[PDB]
């Protein structure tokens, strides 16, 4: 076992082995982004990809082209932290190696007139942090993926559109990656119509004919050849017997001086194998019947050279003379039958106006740009541009794939640019599918649904960058001067830097990370939407992309997803899922040869998933690997059954491959309702971290993986022994064989403590290991915010009794005792920022300082001599906290402040206070105050105390680090040394440094110290220059914006507790506002005088049907229970052997459990440490729907001798007597919301008002007040209430005069209103009035 | 107007302003320069084209759009629209005096009152304090008034208990989806910072306590305040306005109380003994001498009210049990002794309700709601009611059910590969075989609770109606119904797939045993349809809301008889063997078109 | 129907409140209509008191007065 987990073992209740371990659940972004950086030297992606696809750039003459060379990142100026602080962009620069050649215009190609090589600067790319986030603006920002519409064909059919024809119509569309959408479709009169960029509609055929198609080649294309000869007697056709399908027979149909078919009926198979068999080629046809077929192509009158009849004109028997007597022995018609090769072209040809290729090419750009006389070249050109240019078009790999996919073509790479074949071949599908063969596709399968992630739509971003800046580059090349243009003349680093620099910063899908917890974080990094660009709506989304799909099973997760209006939009990555090269979702699966259930694991898409069958994780599995049950339950196509055991082709990897990771933590979940588990899923993200982390009793697991995988811990890089552990660093000293051989061998971990995350919570790590303890590679070093001992925390464990309390838990009211509240367990740290900012006014610049006019030293007394809060200073609301005064004007008084003045002789000063101060109703204390100042502002005393604080603090920082490794690295010199001579009073004596020039014999130890004496130079160096370099970045100014001459950020750090208001819930979606903090001597007590920490409805279970919690308690209760054992065995201080044979038992206790620990490997020590850790209650792990079954639950409730039925006998508090029937108790896991009713309680009685509408509006620190909505105005007119209805639109809002004329009358003890027209009111009526409308009020 | 940074904010309308402008002076020039009448005419066409964008930018063939690129809002569209002035700031206007918070329950409250946290009130009733403070002489300044409100002096207080005595106060929770969702209550200050709400009056608001907040409102002036008083205050709506029926439904923990109190068992603790009325009744339960459900005979003096309004008292010895002799003292003089001598569950309570408003008027009402919610929030703590995981019972019978199902299931299969049935008769006909079987085993589980529990008489079983956690939420109508316990105990029928095609097979699992990968899968399409169909289900309810207020605004009942001829003929609705709604439903409250004639004829 | 009844309403300020403000207004102008203010959405907007409930009695003063000039 490892060291970490060696020391608190949770009892696992899993059966299935697993045999996939969970993958590294960021993977989507780490992956996505090092692919938009990493250098391709081939296969386009990312930046390469980008420079590739817009350089090189010819000018528009040919004279010259700016050429593309190679591109590097520049380190960052300042690290993630430094960043954070500062509030700026953690970004690096972007440089580009150019090359533009200047050829001659006189000689053909006289390259080498000029050559010029430079490297440009072209914008800064933010990077992504190790952890899969970005620090944009000194804010941690994630970019979420997106699920859209993979580029490719999609034959879709809309159903019952003209309702009362109730007739599917077809429709076929293109949509590239890059360019103009494509959509062809049928009408109610199948007529075929090309819909290019959303214009009108036109007969799709004009398309053919502008691209080179008479209508002989279109009709040879789309349509099947008829013979006809005349052979001297009565129209003799040439027949092809497979044609006759599904037909009537007109005339009798007779060969070989054989009637086959008998006139009048139905032509029937049997007569098709006759004439097969009888091998007939010709039969005669009389005239009349050709009065309806139409000719296929263009028959002149070669006799003379005249025309006879149009192509796909309909033949009478006027015209089959003419043609019979023109010489004319062989016809062709099209073969139109109703049933499978229907007259769609042929009508749609028909019904086309145009007739030639310059005619279709105007309509085309009558069409594009209706009122534009068009011309031959611009027609040419705006249709060659639409799709067949590579520029303005680009369906991309992805869209080339899904295309000849759709197309069952056989290559799957081709060319971005459509060609004529593809055109002609999704015409050619359509018109299939609208004859039978083949069928429409859905879109919300995920093999037509695809993930962009950050690295891709920042590709995309970087691009249109690229774009911008080839305009000008291109207008400057074609004009401007030759010999004198560097190519870093002609490039802007502002078109690209802009792009990218407003997606990372104000895309809909760049957004400020969830950092109320370890799982919130890492669970916004695995969300995928559907929103933004080139996605949906939330109010134009349908139905059918909410609701789930068959092929969600494994790649998304079917229950978490937001309640509101994003239900089914947004939505989470599963667990196992990955993406294809293409971005296709994909699961793993077990390969099953031969009926035994290999080992080796194929990850399938949603598309080569369906035709397989793939068996299910709960199904029985025998040693060598074979099924138990005959007919296992399999899921194939789509939809479930039961199958044989050898028909069998893939397995599940594990039980919990359709959930997400926040739906893999709720244990039980397969015993609660998909509501209550969607409930669940989503509260369990905003579980705020409490003070001190407490394991969940009953977990899944899973939290493991999502703690350490999260990045708020600290695991160790390398193994090694402890070297020095602190509260706020972990130097580790790695072993000898994980040591690279020049280093010096020692990690040094600063963990961060109380800093604030986004949401104003508190970010503090803690070390959870001890000095000199050994450690190994993975180990978890620091506790983070919400993890304990390295398993994610995030809410705290209780007793919970489920029974009424006299109206105390009514609608999900929670009951909390009182010792919940004084052992401080949902207390949680509030950490919160407040900026004070001098500003360069007209009146003259704001300062900060002490003296602060009309206010007595009683507040100044916490301001130090700069008017800068102390650290620690415990302040309140009110309280000042930093003295800012501004300059001040002449304030116009009333003559009787003028009298006042003049009689107390007091003038105000010239200077009005605009200091800042504590908002109300918040107190804390003072942690952390930083001062920014402009670069060639004198700083004030403080700011020159912080600036020396922080400077000798990271000198000696710097200083222990070398010194540390130093003293690591004499140890390894003395251990060399060691070998090869041993010397004791020369080589100690010396100081360390006396081997920079002295020898000793040529082995490796005379090797090292040579390598340590360059180490002398170069760290040494390096000491001095980089201590200056951090020394200068101290004392360097800052990039303050314009105006603003110095910022002072003060840092607050409220501590709240419990109380009636704050939303608490548990895993399984059972929410609750705590409705009363109950004495402790009040709560239902168990027979030893225990009480119930918190008392929960159970009218609350029943029409929910979260059942989990209930089995939840039980399992808590049993949890507990084997602690409470163990716990009265360490204090009657019991032998180990004791300990050991009880937790032995403890352990292997299950049906057949996966997990085997065998105690007799721990030393005692380890076993004590481990009873150590159990005593609180020990720790069950029941994974999701591989649970512990009752059977287990009440094993293990009797191994702690408890009541199997869970449920006991409590006495009432009060009144002492016994509450009459059982009631069920148990340890449940609770989460503290971040729904705090300090946050959510706001008051007004007056304030700011708005500008525009004169209506209540603050939010400072006094908000906005309460909307008075439409609802509430039918409310009152309901009730017949006309005085409050007036008095909430007049005085209490608009009404100026009324509002302040009625405060008056309530100051003086009079309550009357005076009521006028509201502001709003004649505001409208100026507004229409300046629409030339003359609107008044008629006066009396 | 100047930002905080340095930076301005104009409205869109400057920039339209200065497009007209502009062009409008450059009109002004041309005609001075005499210009080729094209550039005139380019000229007039985009001075009309600015003038329209600025009138309406979007009826505008082509929307002008600003620097940010999203079409700049011209005049037609600041009084139009949802976030026009007509809709947003003209109907509906933010409001002062006003404040909200979290929501919990007082259950030591009576019917008019609502919690409200100090310091709210304080905030809400600021200008109430000053003049208070000014008028008490405690402070001869309103300047000095604000420095005692602020510092918050022990004298504020008192002031503030003085200011907030019978001034009502409207809580609001939205969506205000009818009158009853706003109600004057008459404040009690309490320590916190979450309003307080009595449990009766949460059905009308639909409030819950899982995090729901509301908006409270301070009426200023003194008909407001009269009006919060008489037309608003919480003990004036206990009567629906869309149906007459009451809307202080005692709700799902007092009404489990009192179920569990008022029934029954064959043989506890006091079975047959004769008591000497109520009071030693709750002497007996109290003194543990017995039982709450225990029958005995109880000496009861009942008050009826005969012609005349008067209450006539009679006495008699009635066949009840302690429980229901304990719940007779709450009960209000003028009611029936029947009316507790049943198992009462949420219907029962509410006709008593219902009669005690008909028979003695509104105010023994109130305080016999009151009284019910408080006796029943007592009695169901006395109780000790939870649910464990043995009060789920799965039916014994239900492997072979499931097992039969599965046998016939596979004959119809080969009798369709024998191909004597068709497709789309093998799936009604399977369809048809797993609903029997859903149905026989939630028959089996329903026999299994109902009444399973066999209770000794003299020595001898008597099966009665269970005491069975579970069982007695569904049955006294506190929370869940026969259909969510046959899901947590029976199989949990068949599934819908996203199309409304019945899934072949159904969920065989219930919640008790957990569900397999699959059938959670299953689970989830519907979960989902319903929650989406639920979210997207309320906005189109609004905007019918909305178009019927707007179509019914300007009715009022303006006369007291037009003195007009007969109107509407009105019939019970009997469609088929159901009659849908009886004449006494259709007729009660309503006046007679014209005399009404007895059988015989001419009375 | 509802919405078309509600629409066709005599009083321009309610039928603009609601739906095709720009519609009603421009109909309104070319009608030179005027609306006596009678409906309670009419006074809601003006910040007067409705004619319903307790602003009964109030209107029909007005009422009366508008009887006598």
């Amino acid at each position: 076992y490892s060291y970490t987990e060696k020391k608190r073992i949770r009892k696992d209740f899993g059966k299935r082995p697993q045999v996939l371990d969970v993958p590294y659940l960021l993977s989507i972004q780490l992956d996505s982004f090092q692919k938009f950086i990493e250098q391709d030297p081939e296969g386009q992606y990312g930046l390469e990809a980008a420079f590739r696809s817009v350089f090189p750039i010819q000018s528009y003459s040919g004279n010259s082209e700016l050429q593309y060379v190679s591109y590097r990142l520049g380190e960052p100026v300042f690290d993630v932290q430094e960043c954070q602080i500062r509030g700026v962009t953690y970004s690096a620069p972007l440089r580009v190696k150019l090359r533009l050649v200047i050829y001659e215009r006189e000689a053909p190609e006289g390259t080498v007139k000029d050559i010029k090589e430079q490297e440009v600067y072209m914008g800064e790319i933010p990077l992504m942090t190790d952890n899969g986030t970005f620090v944009i603006n000194g804010t941690e920002r994630v970019i979420v993926s997106q699920l859209h519409r993979s580029p490719g064909v999609f034959f879709d059919s809309d159903k019952g559109k003209t309702h009362s024809s109730g007739k599917v119509l077809y429709n076929a569309r293109i949509i590239p990656y890059r360019g103009s959408w494509l959509d062809f479709e049928f009408d109610p009169k199948d007529n075929l119509f090309v819909r290019i960029d959303r214009r009108r509609k036109l007969p799709a055929t004009i398309i053919l004919r502008a691209l080179n198609y008479t209508t002989e080649q279109i009709l040879d294309l789309f349509f099947e050849k008829v013979i006809f000869e005349i052979r001297d007697n009565k129209l003799q056709m040439e027949l092809v017997p497979e044609r006759l399908r599904g037909e009537t027979a007109s005339f009798d149909i007779e060969a070989n001086g054989k009637v086959y078919v008998e006139k009048g009926r139905r032509i029937t198979a049997r007569h098709i194998r006759q004439l097969e068999k009888d091998d007939v080629k010709l039969i005669e046809v009389p005239v009349e019947y050709i009065a309806g077929k139409v000719v296929a192509k263009d028959y002149i009158d070669e006799s003379t050279g005249e025309l006879i009849c149009a192509a796909n004109m309909e033949l009478s028997l006027d015209l089959l003379a003419k043609l019979s007597q023109s010489g004319h022995k062989r016809i062709e018609t099209l073969f139109t039958n109703d049933l499978d090769h229907g007259p769609y072209i042929s009508e749609t040809l028909r019904v086309d106006p145009t007739n030639d290729r310059l005619s279709a090419l105007v309509e085309i750009y009558r069409m594009m740009r209706p009122g534009e006389p068009p011309t031959r070249e611009a027609a040419e050109s705006l249709f060659e541009n639409l799709f067949f240019s590579e520029d303005r078009y680009d369906l991309s790999a992805v869209g080339r794939m899904k295309f000849n996919r759709s197309l069952l073509r056989e290559e799957i790479e081709g060319s971005g640019i459509l060609s004529k074949d593809d055109i002609i071949d999704v015409m050619k599908k359509l018109i299939d599918i609208r004859n039978g063969k083949g069928e429409v596709d859905d879109i919300d399968h995920l093999g037509n649904r695809r993930i962009r992630s950050v690295g891709e739509m920042a590709e995309n971003q970087f691009r249109v960058g690229l774009v911008r800046v080839e305009r000008a580059v291109k207008e400057r090349l074609s004009l401007g001067d030759l010999d004198t243009l560097m190519p870093q003349d002609m490039i802007n680093a502002k078109p690209i830097s802009a792009a990218v620099k407003e997606f990372f910063g104000s895309s809909q899908l760049s957004q400020f990370m969830d950092q109320n917890n370890p799982l919130s974080e890492i669970t916004h990094k695995r969300r995928i939407s559907a929103l933004g660009p080139g996605g949906l709506t939330r109010e134009r989304a349908g139905f059918e992309v909410r609701d789930v799909h068959p092929t969600h099973y494994g790649r998304v997760c079917p229950i978490e997803t937001p309640e509101g209006p994003n239900i089914g939009l947004i939505n989470s990555l599963s667990v196992y899922a990955q993406t294809n090269e293409y971005g296709f979702l994909e699961t793993p699966y077990r390969k099953v040869t031969d009926g035994v259930v290999t080992d080796e694991i194929h990850y399938l898409s949603a598309i080569e998933e369906g035709n397989y069958v793939i068996a299910q994780a709960n199904s029985n599995l025998d040693e060598e690997g074979h099924f138990v049950e005959d007919l296992v339950t399999c899921r194939s196509k789509g939809e479930s059954s039961l199958f044989s055991r050898d028909q069998v082709d893939y397995m599940d990897v594990s039980t919990q491959q359709v959930v997400s990771v926040g739906a893999s933590l709720i244990p039980f979940l397969e015993h609660d309702d998909a509501n209550r588990a969607l409930m669940g899923a989503n509260m369990q993200r905003q579980a705020v971290p409490t003070l001190r982390a407490d394991k969940p009793l009953v977990g899944t697991g899973m939290e493991r993986a999502v703690a350490v995988d999260s990045g708020v811990t600290a695991v160790a890089k390398r193994g090694g022994v402890v070297q020095y552990v602190d509260a706020s660093r972990i130097v580790i000293k790695v072993n000898e064989d994980e040591m690279y051989p020049g280093e010096a061998g020692i990690d040094i971990y600063n963990l961060t403590k109380y800093t604030r995350s986004n949401q104003n919570t508190c970010i503090n790590q803690m070390p959870c290991v001890s000095l000199g303890e050994p450690v190994e590679r993975g180990d978890v070093l620091a506790d983070g915010p919400s993890t304990d001992l390295g398993e994610l925390a995030l809410g705290q464990n209780m007793r919970v009794a489920f029974m009424p309390w006299n109206g105390y838990n009514f609608e999900d009211s929670i009951l909390v005792s009182e010792r919940v509240v004084q052992e401080d367990r949902f207390t949680t740290i509030h950490i919160q920022e407040l900026a004070c900012v001098s500003r360069d006014t007209k009146l003259g610049p704001e300062e900060i300082t002490a003296d602060i006019p009309n206010v007595g030293e009683a507040a100044l007394s916490k301001l130090d001599e700069s008017g800068i809060v102390y650290i620690g200073a415990e302040v309140t609301g009110g309280d000042i906290l930093v003295g800012k005064v501004t300059p001040k004007g002449e304030t116009q008084l009333t003559p009787e402040e003028k009298l006042l003045r003049a009689i107390f002789g007091e003038k105000a000063s010239d200077v009005k206070d605009s200091s800042l101060r504590v908002p109300n109703g918040v107190s804390g204390t003072v942690i952390d105050v930083q001062v920014f100042t402009r670069d060639g502002v004198e700083k004030d005393k403080r700011a020159l105390e912080i600036e020396e604080m922080q400077l000798k603090q990271a000198k000696k920082d710097l200083s222990e680090e070398l010194q540390i490794l130093e003293a690591g690295l004499f140890s390894r010199i003395r251990a060399v040394l060691v070998a090869g001579g041993v010397e004791a009073e020369k080589l100690d004596k010396l100081p360390r440094d006396r081997w920079l020039e002295l020898g000793l014999t040529d082995e490796e130890k005379q090797n090292q110290l040579e390598q340590l004496a360059e180490q002398y130079d170069e760290l040494k160096h390096e000491f001095e220059k980089k201590l200056e370099a951090k020394r200068r970045k101290i004392t360097q100014g800052d990039d303050l914006a314009p105006g603003v001459l110095k910022i002072v950020k003060v840092y607050l750090a409220v501590k709240r507790r419990i109380q009636p208001g704050d939303k608490m819930a548990g895993r399984h979606g059972n929410k609750g506002v705590i409705s009363k903090i109950n004495p402790i001597e009040d709560m239902p007590y168990d027979e030893n005088g225990t009480p119930v920490d918190i008392v929960l409805n159970p009218l609350g279970v029943p029409s929910r049907m979260n059942i989990g919690q209930i089995l939840e308690t039980h399992l808590g209760m049993a949890a507990k229970g084997i602690g409470d054992k163990i716990n009265a065995m360490l204090k009657q201080q019991q032998e180990v052997a004791k300990l050991r044979e009880f937790i032995q038992r403890a352990y292997d206790l299950g049906a057949d459990v996966r997990q085997k620990v065998d105690l007799s490997t721990f030393s005692d020590e380890e076993v004590m440490r481990l009873a150590e850790n159990l005593r609180k209650g020990m720790p069950i792990a029941t994974p999701v729907f591989d649970g512990a079954k009752e059977a287990e639950i009440k094993e293990l409730l009797k191994l702690g001798d408890l009541p199997t039925s869970g449920q006991i006998r409590l006495y009432d508090g009060r009144t002492g007597e016994q509450f009459e029937r059982p009631v069920t108790v148990g340890y449940m896991y609770m989460l503290k919301l971040n729904h705090l009713v300090d946050d959510k309680m706001h008051a007004r009685s007056t304030g700011s008002y708005s500008l525009v509408t004169q209506q209540p509006l603050g939010g400072k620190a006094q908000f906005g007040g309460q909307r008075f909505g439409e609802m509430e105005v039918w409310a009152l007119e309901a009730y017949g209430a006309a005085y409050t209805l007036q008095e909430m639109l007049t005085v209490k809002s608009d009404d100026v005069n009324g509002r302040t004329k009625m405060y008056k009358n309530i100051v003086d003890g009079n309550h009357q209103m005076e009521p006028g027209m509201p502001e709003s009111f004649n505001v409208l009526l100026k507004e229409i009035r300046s629409l030339g409308i003359n609107i008044e009020l008629e006066d009396e | 107007v100047p930002l905080d940074g340095g930076r301005f904010a104009t409205s869109d309308l400057n920039d339209l302003y200065r497009r007209v402008i502009n062009r409008n002076n450059r009109l002004k020039r041309l005609l001075d320069l005499a210009a080729p009448d094209i550039i005139v005419r380019n000229e007039k066409r985009m001075l009309q084209e600015a003038v329209d964008a600025l009138l309406d930018n979007g009826r505008r063939g082509r929307a002008i759009t600003g620097s940010n690129k999203r079409p700049l809002k011209s005049l037609a569209d600041m009084i139009k629209g949802k976030q026009g002035r007509f809709r947003q700031n003209l109907l509906g206007k933010r409001v002062d005096y006003s404040g909200r918070s979290v929501i919990t329950v007082g259950p030591y409250l009576r019917l008019h009152q609502c919690g409200l946290p100090k310091k709210m009130a304080l905030e809400l009733f600021k200008p109430f304090i000053y003049g208070k403070l000014e008028l008490r002489g405690l402070a001869t300044t309103i300047k000095a008034a604000k420095k005692m409100v602020e510092r918050e002096e022990a004298v504020v207080w008192d002031i503030l208990d003085e200011v907030i005595r019978e001034h009502p106060v409207l809580l609001n929770r939205a969506p205000t989806l009818h009158r009853l969702g706003i109600q004057a209550f008459e404040p009690v200050l309490i320590e916190g910072k979450a309003i307080q709400l009595h449990p009766l009056v949460c059905a009308a608001y639909n409030a819950d306590f899982d995090g729901d907040q509301m908006a409270v409102h301070v009426p200023l002036t003194l008909e407001a305040q009269l009006e919060a008083r008489a037309l608003m205050m919480s003990t004036n709506n206990i009567l629906s306005p869309a149906n007459g029926e009451p809307i202080i439904v005692p709700s799902q923990d007092v009404v489990l109380g009192l179920y569990y109190m008022t029934r029954d068992c064959v043989n506890a603790k006091g079975e047959g003994m004769v008591l000497t009325g109520p009071k030693e009744a709750e002497r007996l339960y109290r003194s543990g001498l017995a039982s709450l459900h225990a029958r005995v005979k109880v000496r009861i003096t009942e008050y009826e009210k005969d012609a005349n309004g008067e209450l006539v008292a009679k006495t008699s010895l009635k066949d009840t049990t302690v429980g229901r002799a304990i719940l007779w003292m709450i009960v209000p003089k003028g009611l029936p002794y029947s009316i507790v001598n049943q198992a009462l569950g949420k219907k029962a309570i509410s006709k008593m309700l219902n009669t005690c408003y008909r028979i003695l008027g509104l105010k023994p009402t109130v305080i016999f709601a009151d009284q019910i919610m408080y006796t029943g929030f007592a009695y169901a703590a006395r109780s000790g009611a939870s649910v464990g995981i043995d009060d789920m019972v799965i039916p014994e019978k239900k492997h072979e059910i499931i097992s039969e199902a599965e046998a016939e299931v596979a004959e119809i299969q080969e009798q369709f590969q024998s191909g004597l049935v068709t497709a789309g008769e093998r799936y009604n006909k399977v369809i048809d075989i797993w609903a029997a079987a859903n149905d026989r085993v939630s028959k089996a589980m329903m026999d299994n609770l109902q009444t399973e529990t066999v209770i000794n008489r003299d020595g001898q079983e008597e099966k009665q109606v269970s005491f069975n956690s579970i069982y007695m939420m569904a049955d006294s109508g506190a929370r869940g119904s026969a259909a969510q316990i046959r899901q947590l105990a029976g199989m949990r029928g068949l599934m819908a797939k996203p199309d409304g095609s019945i899934i072949e097979t159904p969920i065989t699992a219930n919640f008790r045993e957990g569900l397999n990968v699959l059938q959670y899968f299953i689970s989830t399409h519907g979960a989902r349809k319903g929650l989406a169909d639920t979210a997207l289900k309320t906005a189109n309810s609004g905007y019918l809301t909305r178009r019927l207020v707007d179509v019914a605004q300007d009715l009022v009942v303006t006369e007291d008889d037009c003195g007009t001829h007969e109107g509407i003929m009105m019939t019970p609705v009997i469609e088929g063997g159901d009659v849908k709604e009886p004449l006494r439903d259709r007729v009660l409250g309503r006046v007679t078109a014209e005399d009404v004639l007895k059988p015989g004829t001419a009375d | 129907g509802i919405t078309k009844a509600s629409l066709a309403t005599e009083s321009f300020i309610s039928a603009a409140s609601f739906q095709e403000t720009t519609r009603v207004l421009t109909e309104a102008a070319v009608a030179g209509k005027r609306d006596e203010l009678r409906g309670l959405k009419e006074n809601v907007i003006v910040g007067r008191l409705i004619p319903a409930g307790t602003g009964y009695a109030y209107h029909q003063d007005r009422m009366r007065r508008r009887a006598a000039g």
